[PDB]
């Protein structure tokens, strides 16, 4: 009611002919996403906690015994946007256009969907069910090709005895870790020698596996360059060496010659998209 | 061939005067000759159908692949 | 309420009023068909449009001709069920008359030197049922509406095309019914242009000069003037004030003193404003302001005669001069504004190199005849063959329509031929779109978007057969003899019968028809398609065809079309649409008066809509006033919004128009997601029926007139008494009144056993009637393969109970109890048919015989004499059908055999084994047995018992027809003699055949011996003519191939059975397959110990939102428990009062019911059926939109003594505790589906192989391998298995040393491997040595 | 070729070679007659045509075409394009020994199990079958053989379960996207048409039981039955080589089960006695006289 209220005002605005359109476009869309997070608060708020138990005492409150919610904590189906698409409103609907329609819907499947709520639903179902048709070609494509050049791509050497290769450091930027320098060395081998900020303290003679323990070495030492002998730095004619590699991660060691790469890269690669197409500058801390 | 291009132009009268087809009993007659000779020439006038037709209406099944070769022999048979 | 209703009432909660009740469904298919026989005169529709069209036709020299007359059709040979058997077409035959009028060439046209007016029979047509399907080669078809692109005119723009650029591009377009294209275009150059069926581009103006314009009309046609005049030596001119508009004064523009405009200014609309208040149209201005303008007109000196300037040429000063010397002081010019008015046309002339019609002729003849030396009659003609001959281009009035709207005539109709000032208008409207006035328009909105059912194809392809007629017919009238070549001496009807055969039973639009339901048939006839001829290609069609469009509205449903490729371009029609006459679509809208809903009805077009305003079903009318409250819910552009009262033009009809039916059937779907819908309402149509009809309660109420309108039932033509019962046949005799006065009105109706339907089930009827009891008419007699009472069951309601069960309902699986399999309520029947050929070969016949070598007597026990089995067999694989047997050739053979024979002395005879046989897996009930033989061969034993059985159940069949029939009329031979005295008893006791000798007098009584003498004439004789046509037609042989001789055909009957791996689901998508049968004890369990039937896991309902089976289980339990109430009112068996009471009580029961029944009205017996079909569960109707409630479900719920939640203590049985907590409870109505784990599974150890690869096959029909594509390759690739994938790559496909080999060290025990070479290898190499290649081999 | 009611059927290639050999006689005729050249210009043109079309027809003009009016299919076509031999029947074969049907849960199993039709195994290892009875000598040679195994004697099944031990099966799933969409199993037989399956690897299968279809195949020889055991196995595969994290993540009904075990509720009964270990806690819950889901105090080790 309140929010049905402001477009009232504003559209008498626009009648007086004070805004226009886009600004009162922008305006109103933004008060119903607003509204409708508004509601998110509110029913979250009366789903988790709602339940009130005394024990031995007056009352407190404890996570619910609603099935539907311990199914969402669980992680095991549901999330909050689907449980408000249950309770709440759901959303605002895009049409086939690409645009952003006005009137966003009020009940939902509890309540009763209403005829256009309904007919209107239907643009962006049968929008990404079109696109869930129709994106695996481009995958299997994709695929194809990648695994059409990785081919004849194996391990031919134990150590090719090479020299430095790729610098990992971490991809921190915009915010916090990404990934972090213990993740990207993880399993890798080194360049060379490395050291502390203590400084001149070696612990690989030129190439190690780093799994965990070094990891975690390296936390305690504040490093935060490594480099790597990696499978392209790698000299060795028609191949590549097992070092340069580094880890089999489904063993959980050091690949052993002879296994093929390349298709577990391309498949490493491509299984996953069929799914995954769907002023100032202000210090934080200290 | 001359056969069959009497046969064929008469089938049409034939079709004109019945309103339907002629039997080869019919047919026998009309075209003064016994069953025999019309059945047979019958039996003549077949064409081939193509290997590479789409007998799948998509294109899943060119007729070629739905074939047997039952010429070589069974490994069973050979033990 | 109706009878049919009286008995089982299906309860409602709509509230909606109704003013409209559904139409017949399946109209179109008739109405359409209807148009192509109608016999029209005028407003010519199919045939009659074929014949005008197309005849009359003259020679190929001009002196004979072929004349139209009329048509007409035969009653068709066969019947229906005789094209069933047979496999054979259904269809009638046609008769043209034809006169042959021809001319002499000697006189003028003095017509009368030959009349031949005769009739020719040509080709025969199919029909149609009074359901919709075509009986074709004994096969029940179904034909479908398509969807494709109007004729008429369609523009468009691409936008940024050379995206360099980033620039719009405007483009016009013609399509018509019949003929060519045609593409207009512009360029970045700002250059309209040409191109036809895209052959190469033109420039534009070429056409123009072809259609006999000069560059002066042309440009008179498109350039508005601009008139100069050079008064005695200076330049003024007039101007209107709105043409210089956004634009910039070039010089001081002033007046006839005043300065309204400076230099460098812009002349605003102000000083257009007092440019136009002043008066003012002459001003005085530069003579250099010309010079760039370009002149309009040619002009001369009248001295001279010679072109000072040709026209549309750029002027200057020598040429102020010159003109104004040569006697123009009036320069009419071309307006310009690059702006607004742009200069299109005239730099396209500049480019244009044609001059004169002529060569445009020929640069056309040239685009089209690349090469060929152009002549001028071939150009001229193939010009004007391409848009202005009749023959090779037609519009469809529909187009000329939709064409003259585009270009805003008022001219409906017009031509199937262009005229000028058509295309000139369009091009027009083109370069006005490219100013920017009107707007291009869109593909996916209806209006532009055609249906185009059946008889319209048959039109088109009827013509084209009489275009292959005329060849011919032409070749031979100028040539041959004219009064001795008869008309049908020239026809032959082989083309035309070729065609219509051919489209029906090779297009992508004839197929089978799906019989596993009557909801999928009546849904496969309300079919809509964009593919076929005259439409679109998966691999070429993008995403925007496939998106909904708002005009779908009220015309075709979004809820129902598939999931794979075909997603958007297949869809289903909606429930109360109809088609324009013109192709297009409509529906209905109540027309809003003054704020009053008027009841009257009218049916919008695609175009019309979106121009007014359109309510919602949904609005709270105010009671015969008008929408209660101020922001209406209405739409109209496009769109929705909120509008005011008194303002609204019109309003839905009803809360479903949207939908088809299948997603109107689906209740509580307003509580449910469109995707799980969609997959609920395309899997309700793979339902297969049950071996019962068990209702379902919970329902919406279309549930009836889908029973009825399938047809499959029995219908009550005439409403009656019940006659005669039994489980294959009904009599009812006619009501008095409805009884015409003729026909002694006693209607039979014959029904349907055991019989195939086209996937392979069971097709039965059976009387939903007792004897002895009124019949209102309309209603059902007979129920069908899934139907009872009248109203449609796909399946079974039953228990359920939603909570996990140690992992076996784990995703989506089932689990489920025994008692449903003792019950037997899943099992169903798989009828199934099995042939067997007799062949002529190069040696001798097959012979159908019971000897066969080397055989048993066990599989011979079962064979009759013929070598056929006997009727009621129950048989496995390896059992024997049919004896067949084939005389053999002789053999080659080996030293050890022969000397086996040498040692037995056994031998075998000249003749092979070919027998039908069970297939392995197979197991069954043969139950009928039909042959058919030869006219000219001896009907083998078993065949003359079938037939001359056909004619002792025949027979019988009619005699009991003419009997009864007959034994009516006996009364009048009775009662007539005794009009006239009376024998009181001397009439009866004697032999009733000799009254005729009794009580005789004279004057009017000798008439009437006589007539009775001619009724006894009349019914013998109609016996045995009867009799006649029968008994042959039973004798007749059969139109039969060469070569064979006769054939056998054998139906089974199998009871399939619910086992894991047989799926099952519900109608939301709700699907699950079955992982367990569980018993009785193991089940979960109540505390009055009624167990449960069904289990399922709720982790995938919220996630999946299929929320409604939820609220539908709530309202099963509610049913059922009333119908409980009524069960212990039965076997404690109260009183009528209570049941009458507690009945009425459950009926009024919601807010505010819609509908309103009394029990008092009702009889005693009523109330006592009506409580005894109930019993099992009190069925509801929950209309789809207009729903019922939470407090309804409840208020239910707290009647039937539940808990109102539904949700109870459970306890274990394997334990016998209590769970933690309770679980909701209620009864779902389910379903089965054909995609049975019996029909799906598959093994091959080995068996066939191909023939050019000698791999093995694929499908178990043929016992398939398996394929092992790249991808599998690519793993074991990953892991590292050479030796498991050579083993793959030579063995078990190719090596057939390696497969013999391995074979023969298993069967030794030796598992070890040797490869070979794949043979398809080898094979490339002889390809390639084919392709003229050195291709080889560097051995070691 | 011929079909069962005297039709033939033939390849598009064999129109080909006859318009050509008709065109070259023809020429050779012609060319016997000293006829102009114009008409040999012609058939020469109607020759290299002819040709043309031989090695690709829809390349060098509009196509040419039997009585369907769809083109000829050429030689090219078949190396070419998924039809031709490399996509479709070289890099991929159609197999013998080799099943499939639809699934459902397995419940009850170990991680190395596959419920199996008997049937479908039954015919899969016949061979086998068939060595072990000329072994025992149940039926001397294979006509006796092959009849008891229509039979479907008892031994038939004692028999099938004394080969398939050890004998390990694979299992694939389409679309076989990475490699752990392909594993190889031991056998469980079981009596359905049905296979069973160990629920936790559906998600190297991406796969459900909504009506889902799986393929199975035989590693005959020893050393593919081997690297069945040791790199197919399910066992040496619980991680991706794209990531290092567990695939064998408990999807949806055992996680619930878990999330309502373990949980620190107030409320119920049972709070702050002491338990010397798991043991009697199992004594009090089976009795059903804790809560399961109550902080209490309990010795460890
Ligand atoms: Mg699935
Ligand atoms: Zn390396």
């Amino acid at each position: 009611s309140e929010a049905e209220a402001e477009v009232a005002e504003i559209q008498e605005q626009f009648q007086s002919g004070l805004v226009t359109a886009g600004e009162r476009y922008n305006k109103v869309i933004d008060i119903w996403a607003a509204a409708n997070d508004r509601v998110s608060k509110a029913m979250m708020d009366n789903l988790q906690t709602e339940t009130v138990i005394n024990r031995d005492g007056q009352e407190e409150k404890q996570v619910s015994f609603n099935s539907i919610y311990m199914m969402a904590d669980s992680g095991a189906r549901g999330s909050a946007a689907q449980i408000r698409q249950l309770a709440g409103m759901r959303g605002l609907m895009a049409k086939p256009d690409g645009s952003i329609i006005e009137t966003p819907i009020t009940a939902n499947f509890r309540e009763g969907l209403n005829v256009l709520q309904y007919f209107i639903s239907t643009h962006g179902a049968r929008k990404g069910l079109a696109d869930t048709a129709l994106k695996t070609a481009n995958s299997g494509y994709l695929t194809r090709r990648l695994v059409d050049v990785a081919q004849d791509l194996v391990v031919t050497e134990d150590d090719c005895g090479t020299h430095e290769g790729i610098m990992m450091t971490p991809v921190i930027e915009g915010g916090d870790v990404k990934e972090p320098l213990r993740d990207r060395v993880l399993g890798r081998v080194t360049a060379e020698d490395v050291l502390k900020p203590g400084t001149a303290d070696i612990l690989v003679p030129r190439n190690t596996l780093l799994h965990e323990q070094w990891c975690d070495l390296l936390e305690e030492n504040s490093v935060d360059a490594v480099k790597v002998r990696s499978v392209v730095s790698c000299d060795t004619d028609f191949g590549v060496c097992a070092h340069c590699y580094g880890r089999d991660l489904a063993r959980g060691h050091i690949i052993n010659k002879g296994e093929a790469i390349g298709v577990i890269a391309a498949q490493s690669i491509g299984e996953p998209g069929t799914q995954l197409t769907m002023s100032s500058i202000q210090v934080k801390n200290k | 061939i001359e056969t069959i291009n009497k046969l064929n132009r008469i089938s049409r009268q034939m079709l004109q005067e019945m309103g339907r087809e002629p039997t080869p009993e019919e047919l026998a007659e009309r075209m003064l000759m016994p069953e025999d000779k019309i059945r047979k020439v019958l039996k003549i006038a077949k064409e081939p159908i193509s290997m590479e037709t789409p007998i799948g209406d998509d294109e899943d099944s060119h007729l070629g692949d739905f074939i047997e070769d039952t010429t070589l022999e069974l490994p069973l048979d050979s033990a | 309420y109706s009878y049919t209703e009286k008995k089982r009432i299906r309860k409602d909660f709509g509230k909606r009023p109704q003013v409209l009740d559904v139409p017949y469904l399946l109209s179109i298919q008739l109405d359409s068909f209807q148009k192509f026989i109608e016999q029209d005169p005028e407003g010519q529709y199919g045939l009659e449009a074929a014949f005008r069209s197309v005849f009359p036709i003259q020679s190929y020299s001009g002196n004979s001709e072929l004349q139209y007359v009329s048509y007409r059709l035969g009653e068709p040979v066969f019947d229906v069920q005789e094209c069933q058997i047979r496999g054979v077409t259904y269809s009638a035959p046609l008769r043209v008359k034809l006169r042959l009028v021809i001319y002499e060439r000697e006189a003028p046209e003095g017509t009368v030197k030959d009349i031949k007016e005769q009739e020719v029979y040509m080709g025969e047509i199919p029909l149609m049922t009074d359901n919709g399907t075509f009986v074709i080669n004994g096969t029940e078809r179904v034909i479908v509406s398509q969807l494709h692109r109007s004729p008429g005119v369609f523009f468009d723009s691409d936008k940024g095309k050379t995206h360099s650029s980033g620039k719009v591009l405007y483009n016009a377009r013609i399509i018509p019914y019949r003929g060519s294209w045609l593409d207009f275009e512009f360029d970045p150059k700002d250059n309209l242009f040409v191109r036809i069926d895209r052959r190469r581009k033109l420039p534009a103006t070429i056409i123009l000069r072809a259609l006999n314009y000069t560059t002066e009309q042309i440009l008179d046609l498109f350039f508005e003037k601009v008139i100069f005049e050079i008064r005695d030596n200076k330049l003024q001119m007039e101007l209107v004030p709105e043409r210089l508009r956004g634009e910039t004064a070039s010089f001081d523009i002033e007046a006839n003193g005043k300065v309204y405009v400076e230099k460098g200014r812009r002349i605003t609309a102000r000083h257009i404003r007092q440019l136009e208040k002043d008066d003012v149209k002459l001003i005085e201005v530069p003579v250099e302001y010309i010079a760039g303008k370009v002149v309009a007109k040619d002009y001369i000196d009248e001295s001279t005669g010679e072109l000072i300037c040709a026209a549309n040429m750029e002027l200057s000063l020598d040429l102020l001069a010159k003109l104004s010397q040569s006697g123009h002081k009036r320069i009419e010019t071309l307006f310009t504004n690059d702006l607004d008015h742009g200069p299109y046309i005239s730099e396209t002339l500049r480019v244009d190199p044609t001059n004169d019609r002529l060569s445009a002729l020929v640069e056309i003849y040239r685009m089209m005849r690349p090469g060929e030396p152009p002549t001028r009659e071939a150009a001229e003609s193939l010009f004007e063959n391409l848009f202005f001959s009749e023959d090779r281009y037609d519009l469809s009035a529909v187009g000329r329509m939709k064409f003259n709207r585009s270009l805003l005539r008022e001219e409906i109709e017009g031509s199937g031929i262009l005229s000028k000032d058509d295309i000139i208008d369009v091009m027009k409207k083109l370069i006005d779109i490219r100013n920017g006035k009107g707007e291009v328009d869109d593909i996916d909105h209806l209006g532009n978007r055609r249906i185009r059912s059946v008889g319209e194809m048959a039109e088109n392809q009827f013509r084209v057969g009489l275009v292959r007629v005329e060849r011919a017919v032409k070749e031979r009238l100028s040539l041959g003899d004219l009064d001795t070549l008869m008309p049908q001496d020239m026809i032959n009807a082989k083309p035309i019968s070729a065609a219509v055969k051919e489209f029906f039973g090779s297009s992508q639009l004839s197929q089978f028809m799906d019989q596993n339901n009557p909801l999928s048939e009546i849904t496969h006839k309300r079919r809509i398609s964009a593919l076929g001829p005259g439409g679109l290609t998966r691999e070429r069609a993008g995403f925007e065809v496939r998106d909904v469009h708002p005009t779908h509205y009220g015309r075709v449903c979004p809820i129902e079309t598939p999931e794979g490729p075909n997603i958007g371009l297949i869809n289903s029609l909606s429930v109360y649409a109809q088609t324009n006459e013109y192709g297009f679509l409509e529906t209905p809208y109540r027309k809003v008066t003054d704020g009053v809903v008027t009841d009257e009805i009218h049916y919008l077009s695609a175009i019309e809509e979106g121009n007014y305003v359109i309510a919602q079903a949904n609005s709270n009318l105010d009671e015969e006033g008008h929408f209660v409250e101020d922001l209406v819910t209405c739409r109209s552009k496009g769109e929705s919004s909120l509008f005011s009262r008194d303002q609204v033009d019109y309003m839905d009809v009803s809360t479903q128009q949207v939908v088809s039916v299948g997603a109107s059937l689906i209740p509580f779907l307003e509580h449910d997601d469109a995707n799980r819908a969609l997959m609920g309402a395309n899997m309700q149509r793979q339902a297969v029926p049950t071996l019962r009809a068990d209702k379902p309660l919970v329902g919406t109420g279309m549930e009836r007139a889908v029973a009825v309108d399938s047809g499959v039932t029995a219908v009550a033509k005439r409403g009656g008494v019940v006659q005669y019962v039994d489980a294959s046949r009904i009599v009812i005799k006619v009501n008095e009144d409805e009884m015409y006065p003729g026909e002694a009105g006693i209607d039979i109706y014959n029904l349907t056993k055991y019989t195939r339907s086209n996937q392979n089930t069971c097709i039965n009827q059976m009387p939903c009637v007792s004897l002895g009891e009124p019949v209102e008419r309309g209603d059902v007699l007979a129920d069908g393969p899934s139907t009872d009472l009248g109203e449609l069951a796909l399946g079974q309601n039953m228990r359920v109970a939603f909570m996990p069960w140690n992992g076996y309902n784990f995703e989506d699986s089932i689990l489920v109890s025994e008692r449903v399999v003792q019950e037997d309520r899943f099992t169903t029947i798989h009828i199934q048919e099995l042939a067997c050929v007799s062949r002529d070969t190069k040696l001798g016949p097959e012979e159908i015989t019971a000897d066969i070598p080397n055989v048993g007597e066990a599989a011979l026990s079962k064979l009759d004499e013929s070598g056929i089995v006997y009727i009621g067999a129950e048989v496995t694989g390896g059992d024997i059908l049919v004896g067949k047997v084939t005389p053999k050739g002789e053999t080659q053979l080996t030293p050890e055999e022969k000397l086996l024979r040498a040692i037995f002395g056994e031998k075998a005879s000249d003749v092979k084994d070919s027998s039908l046989r069970v297939p392995n897996g197979v197991s069954g009930t043969v139950i009928d047995v039909q042959v058919f033989t030869r006219d000219g061969v001896e009907k083998d034993k078993r065949a003359l018992e079938i037939e001359e059985m056909q004619l002792k159940q025949a027979k019988k069949d009619l005699s009991e027809e003419l009997q009864i029939l007959e034994a009516g009329l006996f009364s009048r031979i009775r009662a007539v003699l005794v009009a006239g005295g009376v024998e009181a008893e001397k009439l009866d006791k004697l032999p009733r055949d000799r009254w005729l000798e009794l009580g005789l007098t004279d004057e009017e009584k000798q008439n009437q011996l006589e007539q009775l003498a001619e009724q006894y004439d009349e019914l013998k004789h109609e016996f045995e003519k009867k009799l006649e046509a029968k008994r042959r037609k039973i004798t007749q042989g059969d139109d039969l191939a060469p070569g064979v001789l006769k054939i056998v055909k054998v139906y089974l009957a199998v009871k399939r059975r619910i086992q894991p791996g047989d799926k099952m689901a519900g109608r939301h998508g709700n699907k699950g397959v079955i992982s367990k049968i569980n018993p009785i004890e193991d089940m979960p369990y109540d505390e009055n110990g009624t167990p449960v039937d069904i289990v399922l896991n709720p982790l995938g309902v919220p996630s999946r939102m299929n929320i409604g089976q939820i609220l539908e289980t709530h309202l099963g339990m509610a049913a059922k428990g009333i119908g409980d109430k009524i069960n212990a009112m039965l076997k404690q068996q109260q009183e009528v009062a209570k049941l009458r009471e507690f009945i009425q009580r459950a009926y009024d029961l919601g807010a505010d019911v819609r509908q309103k029944v009394d029990l008092s009205t009702f009889s005693d017996e009523e109330v006592m059926r009506l409580a005894e079909n109930l019993r099992k569960g009190m069925p509801i109707a929950t209309p789809v939109f207009d729903g019922a409630k939470e407090a309804e479900i409840k208020e239910l719920l707290k009647l039937g003594d539940l808990p109102t939640s539904g949700q109870i203590r459970l306890y274990d049985g394997r334990t016998g505790e209590q769970f933690e907590r309770p679980v909701t409870v209620g009864y779902m109505y389910m379903l089965k589906l054909n995609h049975l784990v019996d029909d799906k599974m598959h093994a091959r150890s080995t068996g066939s192989y191909s023939l050019v690869t000698q791999q093995p096959l694929g499908g178990k029909a043929q016992f398939g391998g398996q394929r092992f594509g790249e991808m599998e390759v690519w793993a074991l690739e990953a892991y590292g298995a050479a030796y498991t994938l050579q083993e793959m790559l030579t063995v078990k496909s190719d090596d057939v040393n390696g497969r013999t080999k391995m074979y023969k060290n298993i069967v030794d025990g030796n598992h070890q491997m040797e490869p070979g070479m794949p043979e398809s290898f080898n094979v490339l190499l002889k390809e390639i040595r084919s392709l003229g290649i050195n291709i080889e081999l560097e051995d070691e | 070729v011929p079909l069962d009611g005297g039709r033939f059927a033939t390849s598009d290639l064999n129109d080909l070679y006859r318009r050509v050999i008709n065109r070259n006689n023809r020429l050779k005729r012609l060319l016997d007659l000293a006829a102009p050249d114009i008409i040999v210009r012609n058939e020469k043109r109607m020759l290299q045509e002819a040709v043309d079309a031989l090695l690709d027809n829809g390349r060098r003009g509009r196509a040419i075409t039997g009585s369907n009016k769809r083109p000829l299919k050429s030689l090219a076509d078949m190396i070419k394009g998924k039809q031709g031999r490399f996509r479709q029947n070289l890099l991929g074969k159609r197999v013998d020994y080799s099943g499939r049907s639809v699934i459902t849960v397995g419940p009850y199993l170990r991680l190395h199990q596959c419920g199996l039709p008997k049937k479908m195994a039954l015919e899969l290892f016949k061979p086998f079958i068939y060595g072990k009875l000329e072994l025992r000598g149940l039926a001397t040679t294979i006509k006796a053989a092959k009849k008891m195994v229509e039979r479907e004697e008892a031994v038939v099944w004692d028999i099938l379960d004394e080969v398939i031990r050890e004998h390990p099966v694979l299992l694939n799933r389409a679309p076989t996207l990475h490699r752990l969409g392909i594993q190889a199993f031991e056998p469980v037989l079981i009596e359905g048409k049905a296979i069973q399956l160990h629920p936790l690897v559906c998600a190297a299968y991406n796969a459900d039981f909504d009506g889902d279809q799986m393929a199975v195949h035989v590693p005959l020889t020893l050393e593919a039955q081997l690297e069945a055991r040791a790199l197919m196995m399910s066992t040496n595969n619980i991680l991706s080589p794209a990531n290092g994290e567990p695939i064998i993540v408990p999807s949806q009904d055992v996680v619930l089960g878990l999330y309502y075990m373990t949980r620190d509720c107030v409320n119920a009964k049972g709070e702050g006695m002491v338990l010397t270990g798991p043991k009697e806690a199992e004594r009090l819950y089976r009795s059903g006289l804790a809560s399961l889901h109550a902080r209490v105090k309990v010795r460890i080790t």
